[PDB]
């Protein structure tokens, strides 16, 4: 029933950015870094939707081409 | 220059007697949340 320190704050958004560890599915912050934390890791969640938040393709991103598409 | 002065402070617990139920349960609610977000503001400060 307590909030968490500022310090753990800090702490957790910096153990978001470990580089030795696969990007956390999720958006912990809107500053400066917000379009590296909305881009970053972004075309592995269409094949393992049953790491997504509701098994949903329409949450993901799909790489398709217009023309071969018919 | 003759300033003599007293003041009379009484245990907080003797005002709740006053009151009914309801309200001193919608009190310790709102108490309770402007404690989470005094405690957050303080240490926010308090680091930065």
């Amino acid at each position: 029933e307590q909030f968490l320190n500022a310090q753990d704050i800090d702490h957790f958004l910096s153990m978001c950015q470990n580089p030795m560890q696969k990007p956390v599915p999720f958006v912990p912050v809107l500053d400066r870094r917000f379009e590296i934390f909305f881009k970053k890791d972004s075309l592995w969640q269409s094949e393992h939707l049953e790491a997504v938040v509701d098994q949903d393709v329409q949450r993901t991103c799909i790489l398709h081409g217009p023309v071969a598409a018919q | 220059g003759q300033k003599g002065g007293q003041a009379i402070v009484v245990h907080p617990d003797y005002l709740y007697g006053a009151i009914t139920e309801d309200r001193y349960n919608e009190y310790v609610a709102k108490v309770s949340a402007r404690e989470k977000s005094a405690y957050k503001f303080f240490h926010n400060g308090m680091i930065y």
